[PDB]
């Protein structure tokens, strides 16, 4: 009978995962290599990129961890007995 | 294609398929003893949307 | 921390191991010939994949 | 006696008391021959704690026997071990009831 | 299959390899081996565990 | 910081199964009927067992 006036707090937890953002026209995963990776406008030139993040404040130093999902393949060839040869190819960021 | 034709096609990023860029003998051999000794996981199969 | 608590470790012996499939010999030679030619090289792609 | 009956129930609890086993045909040959196995003339299941040349997986088990059992149950091992698939391994299997202490 | 899978000329099933060179410091522990796959065999890394 | 000198024991339990040894040249299971069964070294004559 004698409850008191209150307000509400809401939040959530999403531990043990990563935050993902695909790179497509419609965010779907239609293939291993997305379409927009094969669009000329982002493929036949050079461009500059800027990212801005806004996060909750904390009391001690932290690190932002960024993964650029990319391609990185290796090929191996064995012409003659006792000789093995390899070629590594890295997609953008190969410098 | 001024940039990366045989380069991209080289690493099997895009283009043919495992059953398409091999000698017929190797494909037949894989069909033969795939059961008790696999090989399929050793070659990429490119996929493109 | 465990540097200040006197936790230590000492490796003594290390060996290496492998196993072989006792494949039929001539079949093995056939497979080697099938695989040494250049146009049947091998490719591999790490999962994660990124910077 | 009126307890469970291993000979008909399907419950066994005395496997770990074996030490070694040997097979011979006509007093001259060992069924696994041609030096297939590390201890060629006789299977080795668990050496005494002393014989520490050949343990595996932190139990007191010889590598050979572990390999043989794993293979004969699931044809797994020639391409590196890993947890066998679910449906291929049912309740009465080997890997489900293996405990090291 | 009856044949053409498994030979019977005597051959080992598992091989044990010894270090030939080993070096130590305060932090690192370095080892080297001569992995010699013999004539007419095929080996799969998988089955390689230190 | 008061503990004493010690030794270690190890063992295992694997109840509720059977121990198997199959008839093969490589212990695999390539068929219900196995080669060495068909193989004429053990499909043409007779011998005793111990």
């Amino acid at each position: 009978k004698t409850a008191v006036d209150s307000i509400t707090q809401k939040k959530f937890l999403c531990d043990r995962t990563l935050w993902r953002i695909p790179f497509s026209s419609n965010f779907m995963s239609m293939g291993a290599l997305t379409d927009l990776g094969q669009n000329l406008l982002y493929a036949n030139s050079a461009h500059a990129l800027d990212m801005t993040f806004e996060v909750d404040p904390m009391d001690e130093p932290t690190l932002l961890y960024v993964l650029f999902e990319v391609f990185d393949v290796v090929r191996v060839h064995q012409p003659h007995r006792g000789v093995i040869e390899t070629v590594y190819l890295r997609t953008p960021f190969s410098a | 294609t001024p940039s990366m034709m045989p380069q991209w096609s080289y690493m099997h990023i895009s283009g043919q398929d495992a059953s398409e860029y091999l000698s017929p003998g190797l494909v037949q051999f894989a069909r033969a003893t795939e059961t008790y000794f696999s090989l399929n996981n050793k070659f990429r199969n490119p996929t493109v949307a | 921390d465990l540097r200040v608590d006197g936790a230590s470790i000492k490796f003594d012996s290390i060996c290496l191991y492998a196993t072989f499939f006792p494949m039929a010999h001539n079949t093995a030679s056939t497979l080697e010939a099938m695989l040494r030619n250049d146009t049947n090289d091998q490719s591999f792609n790490d999962y994660l994949s990124a910077a | 006696y009126s307890g469970s009956i291993p000979y008909l129930d399907g419950t066994f609890y005395l496997n770990h008391t074996f030490k070694k086993v040997a097979i011979t045909f006509d007093s001259s040959v060992s069924w696994p021959g041609n030096d297939r196995l590390l201890t060629p003339n006789e299977f080795e299941i668990k050496r005494s704690v002393d014989g520490e040349g050949y343990n595996v997986a932190q139990c007191n088990m010889t590598k050979d026997w572990f390999l043989v059992q794993m293979l004969a149950n699931y044809n797994i091992g020639y391409q590196g071990f890993y947890i066998p698939e679910s449906y291929k391994d049912r309740m009465y299997s080997f890997f489900r009831n293996f405990q090291p202490m | 299959p009856t044949h053409d899978v498994t030979t019977d000329r005597s051959q080992r099933l598992t091989l044990r390899f010894i270090p030939v060179d080993r070096e130590d410091t305060a932090y690192s522990y370095k080892a080297r081996f001569t992995l010699a796959v013999g004539d007419n065999r095929v080996l799969d890394m998988a089955s390689t565990y230190f």
